[PDB]
């Protein structure tokens, strides 16, 4: 029944080629309620590798990534490069909480080879250049959320929230 | 003019304070260019510039004890007694430290970032409400510091007892006194304790009456202190510390929502509030009120000798201002509440019930003038003759705040000897004699028909008995049609007699939103609150005793939703939830949207008589265990909390230095002089611990005044000359004041209290509150009241041992799971890398009553309170103190079940914790009883085990051989086991534990191993 | 960029066959320098699964592990089920910063598999059972540094620091 996956929202491209399940069950954890994108996950100590963007494990206490969680399985061909793991959902570090949680979940995440060979230095990144937020809405936020642009008048609030909150650190090499 | 510049009193010393001293890389000290407050000055950007000559030469030396522990020369010079590391020691336990690490503002840039986060939340406020920005800052200054992950710092690595925040808030609290004495003259201490709250809570048929009784107890005091928190700012309350206060944060963001503030910055702090001040549920937005009454009916205040109405602060005119003010404000809160009740009632003259509320409020206004609950207010004052010498502080100016506080509480003791119930303020002679009593219902054939909730007042509304009510309510003043009966009988069980106060309770419990009338407080007009309340109609459903007795059945019916409601769907059980109701009962919200109509009344379905043949058969076929009629009423409280706040040692050794061992401390000289030195030496790792224990070696054995300090001044004068920038030489006297202070402590027999002590305590108290809140909800309980030390919750008899174990271990600050965002760890409370201390050295007692769901809540609550307050002070168990068996008093768990009692110790060591090895000894018997309960469920051991121990105790008590008693208990378990080979292995530290009593009607077996079986008999009677 | 190996200390007797040559660099990040152990490595978001005692990557920030950072190679056969990554030595979160700064560091984290079928109800467990301390100082705290028990007999200054500074998370599942 309950088997979802966490997707992040970076500034760059190469997102929507990761999942063919974009509905899963009956809902998704992250719930836009015409006032703001709430219940977004926040992985601490992890970051992205820019080339073919995937989430990498690091050890800086400050590195983090804020992505949303949908019911799916990556490409139905992954689980060779992704990190599946189970939590009681009280160990999930969300943001802007609106309610309780289902308390039992099955998650996948973009797992990445650390590749020691790279002298690991990072650089923070911010979402701007609204061509970026527009394309990330038009690429994932309609396929995961068909509701937006149908009856959603506060799409502009979605844009503002992705502008204001979503942030992360990147190796930038 | 404008004054009260305590915004810098909260910032004079930054939260970056301990790394800039003994820096590792030393960057911020060179990128900001009298050493470390440069950073705070840079942090001073949102408001007035820093005043440096008003809060370091006073109100910083007077706030905390460091000024007297280290010494006023090493305190400021901050370099002559150093250490590399950075630890943090629990205030009560100087034994356990912490590894602070380094996640703090290091770069000159991230500090700007934290300033920007403060700004964006504090830039949307104008200057007309000068006090409102300080108000919001007082709350969020730590919430932003810990929200962004930053571990908090002690006041100084030379004495890591107080967290950097408690010191700051303490300086701010003392600033109320210091401003009031740099001005003309005054300094005040105001204490308020509600008279007889236990009697008041024990007044109500339904649990929805206990809930609102406790909620009123909290809300009236909140209404009276609304005036102070708006007048002198929030940091005027010294108890309870409102740094983690749900009521305060609610009031705060509701006042911020008032007057108009963009609904985009309100969320940035509402998330902070919902995550930390609450635990992660915003149901107080869906209920519109804080769901738990958490204000202790006993508060304190540091009041300044100033007053408004000169449009600014002028000297107080008299010395009876605040007493009269709080009295009138309290009565005003009650009258405003009942006025709003009448308004909301008139707004709904339909619905039957509210029509009755109308037509009885108009009849009994002259009886509702008197509040159902009165208070008792004391005050103590001080003048600059006491804390000043016309140029600076005095020596002994530190022992002032103690002597005043110790003063104030004593006054309360005096007034306590006489108890005057609130019902005595009424005038009922002409009513109850000349038949002037208003009587909605049947005029009693016998005088005037006492109430059924309070049982003491004459009842106004007399609902008939259930013979034929519909034809009995219409021909009387209660009803008007056949429709109102279905809503009058909905909140007044047929037969209930109600007094004016009890009916006002029932009316407030009909919808718990009029309470906002008091929660906001002169903030909105009463009509404006009511017009919201009459706008939305969402139902707040409080459980009953039956709804909590039937928890496991509702559970079993949500795991068989369709199957168990196939044969149903004609009984309004599998009926689809059609409303937008919600409850402050977390377990209710967890379900309801799980397939079963949780609004049903088990008294109406299976706890009923005309029915329950049907329901028994149903539960039989679908493998459902027909419910039990018993719930469990759990009540808790800390022991010697007053003695704790007064700095005594009784909270440390509860059973030895009892209470009369402070009428003369010389008889307990050994224990106090061991424990106080053990603590003082152990607080402060640094380079001063050896210095301090040499000072004590001096004090030890009454080595005369400075006739010995020549042994110790060396240990300072050799060190004072490690630094050159030390301006003047002042080591000839500070070494004398140091041992004078240490002798003061060791000769008074108690740690001298300071405001830092009090805020550090009563903040950990609210943190433990937030912890036990999520603990109760884990065990499907229902929190009637839980404020800090106390607790009053209704749980099923099944998860009461588990709950007691978990809650006790958590009160000490030791657990296994995370409880929301309060991730507790071996004596501290880790909120996302922020270590706040807890109360491990404090003892907490419990009082479980396994009561039938139909027992009168009056007597249940009275017996629970009485068992706790009495048994906790009359029974003694064998405790080991310094490897020597003594007798102890507190930390017991007193179970009662209609005549069966049992006591379970929870300490077994009189200093309950002195290391980290102790945190598993906590309530280590309740898990023994749990292990034994999970053997009788599995059918491995027979219940005869509980009816067999006697013929083994007569031999197990006369024995002095351990390895013989072990065989004996194994044979007592062997003879009553049902499977191949059970393994229980009692921990053999419980043998010889001897419980006793000072000849009370409580009967108790004199050995813990028999109290275990009596506790099991009680628990299992709870499943009858 | 001298290669080091991160080793931790759970209650188990499991840290024995992990580093064959307990050295391999020209110094040691950690140091027992008259005050006890200093410069301990802390990593956030992990937990030691004591059965086959190795770290496990979760997403919860409540979870942390602490262990002594030492020099060496991962059994000369690992990086199949172990971990191999590099670090800039600056992003680190160190306890008692008293030792050197490498500015570029390749380390090896003893690592385990997710086995995403059991829900990881994790508990905090610091060191107890003083016997395990006293035979840990024998097993590891003597094979990493010969200065231990040769130059100084005052081993108490690491004894209490074992209980005070080494606290990890036990899954117990
Ligand atoms: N908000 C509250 N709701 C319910 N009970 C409370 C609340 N605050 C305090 N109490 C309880 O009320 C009592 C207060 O202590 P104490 O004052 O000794 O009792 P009292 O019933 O108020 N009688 P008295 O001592 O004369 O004032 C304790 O039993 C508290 O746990
Ligand atoms: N000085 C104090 N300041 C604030 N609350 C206090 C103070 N002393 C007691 N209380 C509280 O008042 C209520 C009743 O106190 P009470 O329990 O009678 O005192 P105690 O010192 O706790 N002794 P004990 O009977 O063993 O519990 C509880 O809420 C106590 O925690
Ligand atoms: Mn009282
Ligand atoms: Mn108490
Ligand atoms: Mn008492
Ligand atoms: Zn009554």
């Amino acid at each position: 029944s309950t088997q979802r996956e966490y997707v992040f929202i970076p500034i760059t491209n190469s997102i929507t080629i990761d999942v063919k399940i974009t509905i899963g069950g009956s809902d998704h954890i992250t719930n836009i309620d015409e006032r703001g994108i709430h219940n977004v996950l926040v992985i601490t100590g992890y970051a992205v590798d820019e080339k073919n963007g995937r989430l990498v494990p690091t050890l800086d206490p400050c590195d983090y990534v804020k992505g949303i969680l949908v019911a799916g399985t990556p490409q139905q061909a992954q689980s060779n490069d992704f990190l599946t793991l189970k939590l009681p959902a009280n160990k999930l570090y969300l943001i802007r909480k609106k309610g309780n949680i289902s308390d039992d979940l099955k998650i996948y995440i973009p797992y990445s080879s650390p590749d020691a060979r790279n002298s690991m230095k990072t650089k923070p990144v911010s979402i701007s250049d609204d061509t970026i937020v527009n394309n990330i809405i038009k690429e994932v936020f309609d396929k995961i959320y068909n509701i937006t642009q149908k009856e959603k008048v506060k799409i502009e609030k979605v844009k503002e929230d992705i502008k204001e909150l979503f942030s992360y650190y990147a190796l930038e090499q | 003019e404008f004054l009260d510049y305590k915004i810098i009193a909260l910032l004079h010393d930054p939260p970056n304070k301990a790394w800039v001293i003994t820096g590792r890389a030393r960057n911020l000290t060179q990128q900001l260019s009298r050493k470390h407050e440069k950073v705070a000055k840079y942090i001073i950007n949102q408001l007035f510039g820093k005043n440096y000559s008003e809060k370091v030469d006073n109100a910083d030396k007077l706030a905390s004890s460091i000024d007297r522990y280290l010494g006023s020369i090493v305190y400021k010079e901050r370099s002559l007694f150093e250490n590399r590391s950075i630890f943090l020691k629990n205030i009560l336990l100087s034994n356990i430290q912490r590894d602070i690490g380094n996640l703090f503002p290091k770069d000159k840039s991230k500090l700007d970032n934290l300033i920007l986060e403060y700004k964006k939340l504090l830039n949307v406020i104008n200057k007309t409400n000068l006090i409102l920005k300080y108000q919001l800052f007082y709350l969020i200054y730590e919430l932003v510091w810990i929200d962004s992950k930053y571990e908090n710092t002690p006041s100084d690595t030379r004495n890591p007892t107080h967290t950097i925040f408690d010191h700051l808030y303490a300086t701010a609290a003392m600033m109320n006194w210091i401003l009031s004495l740099e001005k003309e003259a005054k300094g005040y201490l105001l204490g308020i304790d509600t008279i007889g709250v236990a009697d008041f809570i024990s007044k109500g048929r339904k649990t929805r009456d206990l809930w609102i009784s406790s909620y009123l107890v909290s809300a009236l005091l909140w209404y009276v202190i609304t005036w102070f928190i708006e007048e002198y700012g929030p940091d005027v309350i010294l108890f309870p510390s409102l740094r983690f206060n749900q009521f305060y944060a609610f009031y705060l963001l509701e006042k911020l929502r008032k007057e108009g503030v963009s609904e985009d910055v309100i969320d940035e702090i509402k998330e902070l509030i919902t995550k930390y001040i609450f635990n992660g549920d915003d149901l107080f937005e869906n209920l519109k009120i804080p769901p738990y009454p958490i204000i202790p009916g006993r508060i304190t205040l540091i009041l300044p000798g100033l007053i408004r109405e000169g449009e600014e602060y002028k000297k107080v005119q008299d010395d009876n201002c605040f007493i009269s003010k709080v009295k009138e404000r309290y009565n005003e809160g009650w009258r405003k509440l009942i006025e709003g009740l009448r308004c909301y009632s008139e707004r709904k003259r339909e619905d039957g019930f509210w029509n009755l509320v109308c037509r009885v409020l108009k009849l009994t206004e002259d009886l509702l003038q008197t509040t159902p609950l009165n208070i008792r207010v004391k005050q103590v004052s001080v003048t600059e003759d006491e804390i000043f010498n016309n140029n600076k502080l005095r020596s002994d100016s530190w022992k002032i705040y103690d002597n005043k506080y110790r003063q104030l509480v004593s006054e309360f003791k005096k007034s306590k000897l006489v108890k005057v119930t609130p019902e005595s303020r009424l005038k009922l002679f002409e009513l109850t004699k000349f038949d002037k009593l208003p009587q909605i219902g049947e005029k009693s054939k016998r005088g005037y028909e006492f109430c059924t909730s309070c049982g003491v007042l004459p009842a106004v509304v007399i609902m008939p008995k259930e013979d034929e009510l519909e034809k009995k309510l219409i021909d009387l003043g209660i009803a008007r049609d056949e429709k109102d009966v279905r809503s009058i009988k909905n909140m007044i069980s047929p037969g209930e007699r109600l007094c004016p106060w009890c009916l006002v309770k029932r009316a407030l419990g009909a919808e718990p939103r009029l309470m906002r009338i008091l929660l906001l407080g002169d903030l909105y007009s009463v009509e404006k609150i009511v017009n919201e309340i009459v706008s939305r109609d969402v139902k707040i459903e409080i459980p009953s005793t039956s709804d909590i007795a039937s928890i496991k059945t509702f559970e079993e019916m949500i795991e068989k939703k369709n199957e168990i409601c196939e044969d149903l769907k004609e009984e309004e059980v599998c009926e689809k939830p059609s409303e937008s109701v919600l409850s402050m009962w977390q377990w209710f919200n967890k379900n309801y949207y799980n397939g079963i109509n949780l609004t049903i009344d088990p008294e109406e379905y299976w706890f009923s008589e005309k029915r329950r043949r049907y329901y028994f058969s149903v539960f039989r076929r679908h493998r459902i265990t027909f419910p039990s009629p018993y719930y469990a009423l759990v009540r808790a409280d800390s022991d010697y909390l007053g003695d704790l706040l007064e700095g005594k040692l009784t909270p440390y050794l509860a059973g030895i230095i009892d209470s009369g061992d402070y009428a003369n401390i010389s008889e307990k000289k050994e224990e106090v002089n061991k424990l106080l030195e053990e603590y003082l030496v152990n607080a402060g790792s640094g380079s001063i611990v050896d210095y301090v224990k040499t000072v004590l070696k001096c004090i030890r054995e009454n080595l005369n005044k400075c006739s010995c300090a020549e042994k110790i001044y060396s240990n300072e004068v050799a060190k004072v000359m490690f630094r050159v920038n030390v301006e003047k030489a002042n080591v000839e006297e500070e070494v004398k004041n140091s041992l004078e202070y240490f002798e003061t402590i060791l000769n008074e027999g108690r740690i001298i209290v300071t405001p830092a002590w009090h805020v550090s305590i009563s903040s950990a108290l609210n943190r433990g509150l937030l912890v036990e809140l999520e603990l109760v909800n884990k065990h499907k309980g229902f929190v009637i009241y839980a404020g800090g030390d106390d607790l009053l919750a209704m749980l099923p008899v099944d998860e009461v041992l588990d709950f007691i174990k978990e809650s006790r271990r958590a009160f000490a600050g030791f657990g296994t799971e995370k409880l929301g965002n309060m991730c507790l760890e071996n004596g501290f409370v880790r909120i996302n890398n922020a270590y706040y201390p807890s109360l491990p050295i404090v003892g907490r007692s419990y009082s479980v009553i396994i009561a039938h769901y139909a027992d009168p809540l009056f007597f249940v609550i009275n017996d629970s309170y009485n068992l706790l307050e009495e048994g906790k002070e009359i029974i003694r168990y064998r405790v080991m103190y310094n490897g020597e068996y003594k007798d102890a008093k507190k930390d017991v768990a007193i179970f009662r079940y209609q005549g069966l009692t049992s006591v379970i110790p929870l300490s077994l060591k009189r200093p309950i914790v002195s290391s980290v090895s102790d945190f598993n000894e906590i309530a280590s018997i309740i898990d023994v009883i749990l292990e034994l309960k999970k053997r009788i469920d599995e059918g491995r051991i027979s219940v005869s085990l509980l009816y067999d121990y006697e013929k083994y105790k007569h031999l197990i008590v006369a024995s002095d051989e351990k390895y013989l008693t072990e065989f004996l208990v194994k044979d007592w378990i062997k003879r009553n086991s049902l499977r191949k080979h059970v393994e229980f292995t009692i921990d053999e530290k419980l043998y010889g534990v001897r419980l006793t009593i000072e000849n009370y009607p409580i009967k108790i077996p004199n050995d813990l191993i028999s109290n275990i079986v009596y506790t099991l008999r009680i628990i299992y009677g709870g499943e009858k």
